[PDB]
RNA sequence: CCUACUUCACAAAGCGCCUUCCCCCGUAAAUGAUAUCAUCUCAACUUAGUAUUAUACCCACACCCACCCAAGAACAGGGUU
């Protein structure tokens, strides 16, 4: 997962648009998506999200 | 089965996907 | 230039004969093809309201092609009015039972959905062999390339092709192939 | 980096070979030369231009009418040069410019001969169940114009 | 006279007549007239185009709806050429 | 024959084909075994 | 040309005098309808690619009726034919080798004992009837009610369809 | 020896640059047709409707008659142009 | 290559080895395409390459015997068996009885068939609009393929 | 459909008589590669397998006085030698 993180050739990552606010996206974001970084939502988890 | 997204917030999870890296050429092919 | 005002008018709005070769070819891209000559749309002078369409004439339509497994995945449906009435056939049995059926489909499809629609199915001529009438044939004007280029079977390919092509690996000598 | 002929090993569009600049260069100006020497001997007949006037470009010719939508603060019977010629076309040749031709190379006159009003224009609006209904009457002053000459010059 | 055709200010007869008539004022060969171009034959709206060869060389061509009706307008052409109101002549100065 | 959404082997004998665009166990030895993909 | 597997030959036209019972050696009974043939002649041949068809054709008219009351074009017909004028036509798909010259007469000796036989014709006209005339319907009980209701078609469809299916049995012409 | 379309149907297009390079000249003289490409000149409503459906490759609706309300509408005077 | 006889005698006689061409373009090159440069520069058209990889009558070699990348096995495979689908293999026909003569059958032209005719089933109800039932076209092992047009490969229809 | 029987009687009916034609597909097997055996094959293929069923019916058009009718609400249709 780390690794993953670490070698993702995608300039666009949930973190970065999120914290920033990057397209107003907060408006359509939980306040805790901030701290879930896109890899929760409800109770189901994505493993394969960086 | 999960709960229906708005659409902004779709579109944000498409875009923001794990892109492996590509070698130009597969490491197989090579000695 | 320098015509007289009716055979001016009467060499733009003219009807022209086309012939599509319907051989080794998708319904789909004769359709299309043939869609856009009958609403007049290669015409530069088009307009709905001027009814400048053209006559498509296509042969060899028993010898139409799909791609994948269409003839037995695509599925033409039918009602009869009557109760019990639905029929579902594949493609492969409305050939079997009309050859012009597919691609004459396939065009209907294409063309606009309005009250032009049925005249302009009138102007489309389907002849499912190589033998159209002479009638027909005396009109014809242009022959419009195919959409699909026909692959080679192995034995199409001359001598000269073969040996252009490299070996690209050895066989052991003792194998029984 | 040889690949055997397959379908897929060459793109599907042919080989295309431009001509070397020196000679294109050498060929352009036979070609420059020869259209000069046709405006020189007048050997066009009639000409059309593409002009740009009031926001839109006007495909005219000799003796024809253009309706202009707004006024031009011109007096009946004044005679006008339409600058910024886009195209000027005869049988054999044509002129385009990047993106206007010059002034010296083409000149286009026309005249004022028509200040109207335009036909009343109904302006409705209306939404249900509001009590929302305006209705107002619109007329747009209006200009013709004749264009009088296309002329050409030989500088190229 | 401006936007109009010649034969319509000169109503003329025998339009071929007159062609063959001044191309022998010319010392040229007489027209030779030839299927150019031709669609729906069969038809109730067919399209044809003749064209006159003189010594094998186009001088006009005209558009029909039958192949008699063509060769008038073809000759016409020719006469519309021969006598320079073409469609494309140099506009009246004025 | 009886469906599975997954197949399993039963024995041995048992082998597994695809056809008719479909996996099926068979098994001569044990005619039970048979199975076909649901 | 002698028979062969595969070939039709052509039929006749009668008319349907009446019954009357038939006995079996066995003892049963059978009731049979007499067909008499009136002037039954082979009127036109066609071949099957003029025809457009499938099969050649031979029309066949039977029982002769008054040239006054037909009109001019069936009339020009008979006369290059050289026959009276035929109250019904019936066309009959033969094959080729089944061929017979127009003007021939037909006779009942055509068929034989032992064959069978189609027959068609126009059923009798029963006009305009109700639902249990026509198709059996069960109609409504006569007492208990049943206000106006005893011959009547029921529900004609489902409440769902906001219409009447094609060719649902419905009061007409039997 | 190189040409960006076929100069053989319409006219031969000649594309060419002032030397300023502000002006774009092109020539194109007609295209005539040759004299080898060319060839010698020879020497009852309803069956009504479908008679004339066939005849000009229409449909049947086109060749009825419609009321009085639709001929009395038609312009009889429509303005021309050229 | 090598030919049993059975005249009861049975031989086996070696007849001659067809050879590679004498230089590859890339050397050390591990697939025998990887060699070629023909990685993703070959379709099911290329009956040329495809026949190289067939036994006589139609079947696959072995991927030991050609030294094939396991990658491109799978491709030549699936490409092989769309070849034959689409009739451009007609000297690679079964191995049939003498006795049996084939029936004759309904011909219907096709290419890029992926499935078995024999095995699919008609789509009698396609989906709606957001749930379509698609009728696949071309193999996704080819989706690796070098696309010239801009438009990638529409591998269901 | 009306010869009998029965309700009845120039006829309509059943309680009476007459006629009534093709298949369905899930699997069961050969040969045979990938995977030199084997393997019914979303391998190329071979049979049960039948595929598009097909054939039957209908099909000429006076006067549109009038009369008749086994035709029919009207209209239309059949007959009037
Ligand atoms: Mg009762
Ligand atoms: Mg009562
Ligand atoms: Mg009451
Ligand atoms: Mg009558
Ligand atoms: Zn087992």
């Amino acid at each position: 997962q780390e690794e993953r993180e670490r070698n993702n050739q995608n300039p666009w990552t949930f973190e970065r648009i999120a914290t920033a606010n990057m397209l107003g996206i907060r408006k359509v974001l939980s306040p805790y998506d901030l701290t879930h970084k896109g890899k929760y939502w409800g109770k189901f988890y994505m493993p394969k999200r960086v | 089965h999960r709960r229906v997204m708005h659409f902004q917030r779709q579109k944000l999870m498409a875009v923001t996907e794990y892109i492996p890296p590509k070698p130009a050429i597969h490491p197989s092919c090579l000695p | 230039s320098s015509f007289s005002r009716a055979p001016q008018q009467w060499a733009t709005f003219a009807r022209i004969w086309y012939l599509l070769d319907g051989k080794m070819q998708p319904p789909g891209k004769l359709a299309a093809m043939a869609s856009i000559r009958l609403q007049g749309l290669h015409k530069p002078v088009y307009h709905a309201l001027s009814d400048c369409g053209d006559h498509v004439v296509i042969m060899n339509t028993r010898h139409i092609a799909f791609s994948g497994n269409k003839w037995e995945q695509k599925v033409y449906s039918s009602h009869t009015g009557y109760p019990g009435g639905f029929r579902q056939v594949t493609a492969a049995q409305l050939h079997l039972r009309d050859p012009v059926a597919i691609v004459k489909l396939a065009i209907y499809g294409m063309l606009p959905k309005n009250l032009h629609r049925r005249t302009m199915m009138e102007r489309l001529h389907l002849f499912p062999d190589e033998y159209i009438p002479e009638d027909i044939l005396k009109n014809l004007v242009e022959e419009l390339p195919q959409p699909r280029k026909i692959p080679k079977r192995l034995d199409e390919y001359t001598q000269e092709e073969i040996d252009a092509f490299p070996r690209l690996w050895t066989p052991p000598e003792d194998y029984r192939l | 980096g040889y690949v055997p002929k397959t379908s897929l090993s060459s793109p599907p569009w042919p080989e295309v070979v431009l001509p070397d600049p020196v000679e294109e260069t050498r060929h352009h100006a036979e070609v420059v030369k020869k259209v000069n020497e046709m405006i020189v001997t007048g050997q066009y007949g009639r000409l059309f231009a593409v002009v740009h006037f009031a926001s839109r470009q006007w495909k005219v010719t000799s003796e024809d009418l253009i309706l202009i939508g707004n006024e031009l603060d011109l007096a009946c019977g004044e005679r006008i040069r339409l600058e910024k010629v886009l195209l000027v076309g005869a049988d054999n040749f044509t002129l385009l410019g990047k993106p206007l031709l010059g002034k010296d190379l083409v000149r286009v006159e026309a005249t004022v001969i028509e200040k109207t009003e335009s036909w009343p224009r109904i302006i409705m609006r209306f939404r249900k169940r509001k009590n929302f209904k305006k209705k107002r009457i619109v007329t747009t002053p209006q200009t013709v114009l004749r264009i009088n000459s296309i002329e050409i010059a030989p500088c190229l | 006279m401006t936007g109009k055709e010649l034969f319509e200010m000169w109503k003329i007869i025998n339009p071929m007549g007159l062609l063959v008539e001044e191309l022998k004022k010319r010392n040229v060969s007489a027209p030779e007239s030839r299927l150019t171009r031709q669609s729906g034959g069969t038809t109730a709206l067919p399209l044809y185009f003749v064209g006159l060869y003189c010594d094998k060389k186009l001088i006009a061509e005209g558009p029909g709806e039958t192949v008699l009706v063509a060769e008038e307008e073809a000759a016409r052409v020719a006469l519309r050429k021969l006598y320079g109101f073409t469609e494309n002549r140099r506009p009246w100065n004025y | 024959f009886k469906n599975k959404t997954v197949l399993k082997k039963r024995c041995k004998d048992c082998y597994l084909v695809k056809r008719r665009g479909r996996w099926y166990v068979y098994c001569k030895t044990h005619p039970r075994h048979k199975q076909r993909q649901m | 040309h002698p028979w062969e597997p595969g070939s039709f030959r052509v039929g006749l036209i009668a008319l349907k005098l009446g019954m009357m019972p038939l006995w079996t050696k066995d003892g049963q009974k059978h009731v049979v309808t007499l067909l008499q043939v009136q002037d039954c002649h082979v009127l036109k041949y066609t071949s099957k690619e003029n025809c457009n068809g499938k099969m050649a054709t031979l029309s066949v008219g039977g029982k002769t009726v008054s040239r006054f009351r037909k009109a001019t074009s069936i009339l020009e017909f008979y006369r290059e034919l050289g026959l009276p004028p035929k109250q019904t036509v019936k066309i009959f798909n033969i094959t080729d080798n089944a061929a017979i010259k127009p003007g021939t007469p037909l006779y009942a000796a055509h068929f034989r004992p032992g064959q069978y036989v189609d027959v068609t014709a126009k059923t009798i006209g029963k006009g305009f009837q109700g639902v249990m005339k026509r198709w059996g319907f069960k109609g409504q009980p006569a007492t208990h009610g049943q206000t106006k209701t005893h011959r009547r078609p029921g529900a004609v469809a489902t409440g769902d369809i906001g219409r009447v299916w094609p060719g649902t049995k419905m009061p007409g012409k039997m | 020896t190189y040409s960006p379309l076929p100069d053989d149907y319409n006219c031969n297009v000649e594309l060419a640059l002032t030397s300023d390079g502000r002006t774009i000249v092109c020539y194109h003289p007609s295209v005539d047709i040759p004299y080898e490409h060319t060839k010698p000149i020879p020497r009852e409503e309803g069956p009504m409707i479908e008679q004339l459906s066939k005849m000009f490759f229409t449909t049947k609706h086109r060749w009825y008659p419609h009321g009085r309300y639709h001929r009395c509408r038609k312009n009889l005077n429509p303005p021309k142009d050229r | 290559f090598r030919e049993v006889v059975e005249t009861t005698i049975i031989e086996g006689r070696i007849t001659a080895t067809p050879k590679e061409s004498p230089n590859p373009p890339n050397p050390s090159g591990q697939c025998p395409i990887c060699r070629w440069n023909l990685k993703h520069k070959y379709n099911y058209d290329d009956v040329l390459l495809l026949s190289q990889f067939i036994r006589p009558h139609g079947g696959m070699l072995p991927r030991k015997i050609t030294g094939l990348c396991q990658e491109e096995h799978r491709k030549i495979e699936e490409c092989v068996k769309m070849a034959h689908r689409a009739g451009l293999l007609p000297n690679h026909r079964p191995r049939l009885p003498e006795g049996v003569v084939p029936k004759s059958k309904p011909q219907l032209n096709r290419y890029l068939t992926r499935w078995a005719p024999g095995s699919v089933k008609p789509i009698y109800k396609k989906g709606p609009r957001w749930n379509r039932v698609r009728m696949p076209v071309g193999s996704p092992l080819l989706r690796d393929n070098v696309c010239y047009s801009r438009t990638p490969w529409k591998l269901y229809h």
